[PDB]
RNA sequence: GUGAACAGCCUCUAGUUGAUAGAAUAAUGUAGAUAAGGGAAGUCGGCAAAAUAGAUCCGUAACUUCGGGAUAAGGAUUGGC
RNA sequence: GCGUUGGAUUGUUCACCCACUAAUAGGGAGUGAGCUGGGUUUAGACCGUCGUGAGACAGGUUAGUUUUACCCUACUGAUGAAUGUUACCGCAAUAGUAAUUGAACUUAGUACGAGAGGAACAGUUCAUUCGGAUAAUUGGUUUUUGCGGCUGUCUGAUCAGGCAUUGCCGCGAAGCUACCAUCCGCUGGAUUAUGGCUGAACGCCUCUAAGUCAGAAUCCAUGCUAGAACGCGGUGAUUUC
RNA sequence: UGUACAACGGGGUAUUGUAAGCAGUAGAGUAGCCUUGUUGUUACGAUCUGCUGAGAUUAAGCCUUUGUUGUCUGAUUUGU
């Protein structure tokens, strides 16, 4: 058994999930539930889609290349088993999914940085704008020390 | 073919059970049987972290008397 | 046919493929390899010289600390 | 689910898939081998007149010529410019098979 | 005039009335047959369904076309806390059959098991076994007599348990009381492993283990009054056949004047009390032990709670029962597993399970992953996180 | 099974009723088959004889070379638009229900497949395995 | 207003809100839809539904009382800016 | 005991035909206003034969309203009064009953055979038909009107919405559900035909007369469903002013 | 009168597919304007991009709950 990715979706389709279709080519396309089936029956493309992970890294919402991400391939040619190998293997999988949700951390920072000072301008533009509200908003809390006098 | 009734069929099964078959029935139930004596044993481990009656006589007395006054015995007339 | 015939016939006999491969140790002759962890194909992740890849994955890592990417 | 996706988007009824029909335009022989045709008393035209992008047959050369004019042609072109959509897209997203996808890219913006 | 097409009769005989059960917990009408040899057992237990999921089993089953290869089957988790005994009850053979001679009770009952014996437990002053913890207080004569009354004359000893369902994630507070027969061991031997165990608890692995084949005793999922189409199977007539076309259309001959009781017609469908038979037990989890849900095959450290739990069922906090395929009962509901009542023939019941893989994504939804962790990791960073 | 099929096959579910027609997947110049019957169904009343992947049906060339059609010949589905179940838990279907024409023994006329053909059928039939350059 | 339209649909002026009500949401009905794969194998009978459908452009057979057949058939299109 | 088909055909049905199948056995009660087709098909019409005629027939063709149950009983399910009250746990009279067939590995290319060919029991694996469930998955469905979009119009525009007899389109959880999905469906006695043992009748003999062993998918139980609402048992509590 | 129950709220878990608002030269081009120039420029402009897997929905027969607010009450009958 393995994780597959659904053709439309990259998400992972486990064991008894979804279905697969073969064209006359023997290219198998998994699909992680009958949404993205049913969007690859449509014609759809996924990279026009924003949720798919073909958007998201076409656009740039999540990061594409990197060290981390280069690790898992299909193993073509074998290795000999091996328990040091292969519990090194599982070691590695354990740091690798560290760096890599930290990598992706920053890279959403980094995506995500300008936020402040844009949504800053924003409320100044809003505030600058608007002064009728702002003086209702003075007499609002002028009432509200007015009364909690005692 | 041959149905489940089958005494041909049958006879096969009924030498195979004495087999295999039974053989690891007998081993799972000690098994469990030990597993019992385990569970038993940890309880009572925690632990140390720490006629018939008059009832009865008059129930069956005013029964019978009832059965034997309104003519409903089963047993007697 | 011998091994099957005195195990339970032909049908019956559960033949071991595995004592039968080749490894550096007979002791992990009959020793499970994982095949999934955390969502992961662990075979697609096997690969010999990994603590090689790893390494050089922890000195960038460690770098791009130093150096300031998670500030 | 409804009537119109399940009565035009039938395993029946499906059509060429667009990275095939961009293999069918990366080389000049399958081109070639496409316009160039041999007679078909089944295909429209006896198979004369495909268009090789929409992968489907026109009954004569005005109705192709038609058709190159229209919306629908426009649209299927726009979909087959840039990257055609395969399972190495759909691996290389997920952190799998990244290089050849990379590689892969190369290959076509090159080539 | 002969029916010209010959066709078998649409469902079972042996299955009528198809009334609704008489209780929500379906009966045991028999027992595994008593041999005094082996040890003291219990011959079933008690459970809740909790749900179904999906397992990679890596099949050894020597002669098939699936040998040596991963196939993907449906299980249920049977969510299994320990129960604990609170009573003997005394079998006398008689030429009517077998008659309760006498039970005896455990000195502390629960709140759960008293509730049981309420409609109304919180108007109550629970008076449950007032009078009878008495009788373990005057150096239990009474106890001792009716204990050896059993050991004198009942020839088949059948034990009391509860569930624990305050483990369970269930609304219910009333526990489920049930007899469970004791095999193995004489008469004596059962009557003081009981009075032994009057308030110890019986985990469900002191019962059942993995790689047995065990019977589901549960009343079937209920659906109202339902007609002859479903009920029964029977075709749908012509469209717009006047009267309509979800019935049987001919009920009778000229004769016998009736309509027997062969003929199918609507009525309750569901609901009924069924016993479903070899259900392999692919695993016994343990509550305490995280990685229920992991394997050798997979490392996740997962138990077998899917995301967000089971669906109209919370989490797997407890001990659990998995076995092959679907059982009678829908979730939530009382099932009485039972050891099977013959030493199975058939080669599946000797092999040994091997999982490599138990489906933890969510069933509320087409669930893609197996943990919150794997589904962050996936996602990454949302707008809540900055 | 049937004659010349290699052991036993378990259950797929059922794509071709009788009355199908179905693609020809191998070169013996046949476009396609027509299902006319079915090997091996059971007698239900009103239930038509179905064909899945891996079963030999009888079909008759329907369209093609006139040397074959107006003859009824053994035939073995090699494809399928119906989604079925493989057992490492997949449903899959193919594009299109095809099938080969087989002699009764289990003999390919033809002397290649193209297209794809379900393992289904090409473990059941050692014929069609052998003459089939893509399997699943 | 849309649209070729006194079609269908929505609205303004004017009018009405009248038709025993309430609560549930079993079977069977009445009315209306959807359905994988196959496509008439159902049936006495493709009944009923489905499919088609407006407009523009290309094109259009036998036969014929030369007027027709003919919207024959078969194709390509249609939004927004 | 258990199955006994899919179609083609013509007033229909059998036949017969094609095929599939383990086999496609033959019948009874059949389903005359449960539903339907032709015919009894009534007043329309056309042609043929006859008749002086009105018309009727040796014909043939065509079109043509029919309406329980809301009564009793049966049957299918659902309540239920009282036998101190109330609660829980059981028993089992009776009644019902269910599984079915095929072929695959091995026994084998063995027995058997000049040769062509070619079994089976024991050991295994699936499948057909049926049945009982179930919904992890897949598929279907959608008033979750859950989300999104589209047309026309209306709310001045944006927003947010109304209406379009559920407006239409896409996806859609949950639920329901499908050999369109999945799981599960047994083992002890007694017999039939028959094969025998001992053994008379009848100084031979004899499976039968007395007695008796084995033996069919049979029967009866085991198992499974209901639980006598007027069958029964065990057990808990039994009202304070 | 409590690990009580409820109504809300929080968290998961699922569905859709990227909200409202603002910004941008990103944009078929057409007008106007002069610094008549190659991001010339001011306005319009389907749509595109950024905030934004956002926004909404989420038990009504989903899971969970260190929060908030409230409720715990009537009626009827039963004895050997």
């Amino acid at each position: 058994m393995r994780i597959y990715q659904c053709h439309f979706c990259s998400s992972p389709c486990y064991p008894g999930h979804g279905i697969m279709f073969v064209r006359n080519d023997a290219k198998e396309f998994r699909f992680c539930r009958s949404k993205c089936h049913k969007a690859f029956k449509q014609r759809r493309n996924p990279r026009k889609l924003k949720w798919t992970k073909a958007f998201r890294k076409a656009a740039g919402k999540e990061l594409a290349v990197d060290s981390t991400l280069t690790f898992a391939q299909r193993r073509n040619v074998p290795v000999r088993y091996n328990r040091e190998l292969v519990a090194t293997t599982l070691k590695a999988m354990a740091r690798i999914e560290e760096i890599r949700q930290k990598r992706e951390r920053a890279f959403y920072k980094n995506r995500m940085r300008g936020n402040k000072e844009k949504d800053f301008l924003r409320d100044k533009k809003l505030v600058e704008s608007n002064p009728e509200l702002l003086r209702i908003r003075e007499v609002e809390i002028a009432r509200k020390l007015a009364k909690e006098q005692e | 073919a041959k149905s489940l009734r089958a005494s041909s069929h049958l006879n096969a099964k009924s030498v195979k059970r004495r087999g295999v078959f039974q053989k690891a029935v007998d081993a799972r139930e000690q098994r469990i049987s030990d597993k019992l004596k385990e569970d038993l044993l940890k309880q009572k481990l925690e632990d140390l972290k720490k006629w018939r009656d008059g009832r009865h006589h008059t129930y069956k007395k005013a029964k019978l008397m009832k059965q034997s006054k309104k003519k409903t015995s089963f047993t007697r007339f | 046919r011998d091994i099957e015939a005195e195990n339970g016939g032909a049908g019956v006999f559960n033949v071991n493929l595995k004592d039968k491969y080749l490894l550096e140790d007979d002791e992990w002759k009959n020793d499970i390899m994982p095949e999934i962890l955390d969502g992961k194909n662990v075979y697609d992740f096997l690969d010999p010289e990994i603590a090689a890849k790893l390494q050089a994955l922890e000195e960038e890592e460690e770098k791009l600390e130093n150096e300031g990417f998670y500030n | 689910m409804g009537r119109y996706s399940v009565k035009r988007y039938k395993t029946k009824r499906r059509t060429r898939d667009l990275d095939l029909i961009y293999n069918d335009l990366s080389t000049k022989e399958s081109v070639q081998k496409l316009l160039n045709q041999p007679l078909d008393e089944t295909k429209p035209g006896l198979g004369q007149h495909y268009c090789i992008h929409c992968a489907k047959y026109m009954e004569t050369a005005i109705a192709l010529k038609t058709h190159l004019k229209g919306k629908v042609h426009k649209r299927r072109v726009k979909e087959l410019r840039g990257v055609p959509y395969t399972q190495e897209v759909s691996d290389a997203a997920a952190g799998y098979n990244l290089n050849k996808f990379l590689n892969r890219v190369q290959e076509i913006t090159q080539s | 005039s002969h029916r010209k097409y010959e066709a078998p009769r649409h469902g079972h005989l042996g299955f009528l009335p198809r009334k609704r059960a008489a209780s929500i917990r379906a009966r045991v009408k028999a027992f595994p047959k008593d041999d005094r040899s082996k040890p003291v057992a219990l011959t079933s237990f008690l459970g809740y369904k909790a749900g179904m999921t999906t397992i990679v089993r890596d099949l050894d089953r020597p002669g098939s076309k699936f040998h040596k290869r991963e196939v993907v089957e449906a299980v249920t988790v049977v969510d299994t806390p320990p129960v604990v005994v609170v009573g003997v009850v005394g079998y006398v053979e008689t030429p009517r059959g077998l008659r309760s001679l006498t039970t005896v009770w455990a000195e502390h009952l629960s709140d759960e098991v008293k509730r049981r014996f309420y409609k109304n437990w919180y108007k109550s002053k629970k008076k449950a076994f007032t009078k009878y913890s008495a009788k373990y207080a005057q150096d239990g004569a009474g106890i001792e007599r009716e204990l050896a009354r059993i050991k004198k004359y009942a020839s088949v000893v059948r034990v009391l348990v509860h569930t624990q369902i305050r483990k369970t994630p269930l609304a219910q507070k009333k526990a489920h009381l049930a007899e469970i027969q004791l095999n193995g061991g004489s008469i004596s031997e059962k009557v003081d492993w009981a009075r032994e165990h009057f308030e110890k608890t019986v985990a469900v692995d002191s019962v059942f283990e993995q790689n047995e084949m065990i019977d589901a005793i549960a009343v079937t999922k209920g659906h109202g009054f339902e007609g002859v189409t479903h009920r029964w199977g029977t075709k749908k007539l012509p469209r717009k056949t006047h009267r309509g076309l979800r019935k049987v259309a001919c009920i009778g001959a000229w004769h016998p004047a009736h309509v027997m009781w062969s003929v199918a017609r609507a009525g309750q469908r569901g609901y009924h009390s069924r016993t479903s038979i070899n259900h392999k037990i692919y695993r016994v989890g343990k509550g305490d032990d995280e990685a229920n849900g992991a394997t050798s095959f997979d490392r996740t450290k997962k138990t077998i709670t899917p995301m967000g739990g089971f669906v109209h069922y919370g989490e797997i906090k407890n001990d659990f029962i998995m076995v092959k395929g679907c059982i009678p009962g829908n979730r939530k509901r009382i099932v009485t597993l039972r050891k099977s009542l013959y030493t199975n023939t058939s080669r599946k019941a000797l092999e040994e399970v091997s999982l490599k893989w138990i489906d933890t994504a969510s069933k509320f939804g087409k669930g893609r992953f197996q943990t919150p962790a794997e589904k962050h990791a996936f996602m990454g960073t949302l707008k809540k996180d900055l | 099974s049937g004659n010349g099929a290699q052991g036993t096959k378990f259950r797929i579910s059922l794509g071709l009723p009788v009355g199908a027609i179905m693609n020809c997947a191998d070169n013996s110049g046949a476009r396609n088959l027509y299902i006319i019957a079915v090997k091996g169904s059971g007698s239900r009343l009103n239930r038509l004889p179905a064909a899945s992947l891996g079963d030999m049906v009888m079909a008759t060339v329907k369209k093609g070379k006139p040397e074959l059609r107006k003859k009824v010949m053994p035939a073995i589905v090699v494809r399928q638009a119906k989604s079925w179940r493989r057992r490492d838990g997949v449903f899959l279907y193919f594009e299109d229900n095809a099938g080969v024409i087989a002699n009764p023994k289990g003999e390919m006329k033809g002397s290649a497949i193209t297209g794809p053909v379900g393992k289904e059928c090409a473990d059941l039939w050692p014929r069609v395995a052998s003459n089939s350059g893509v399997v699943v």
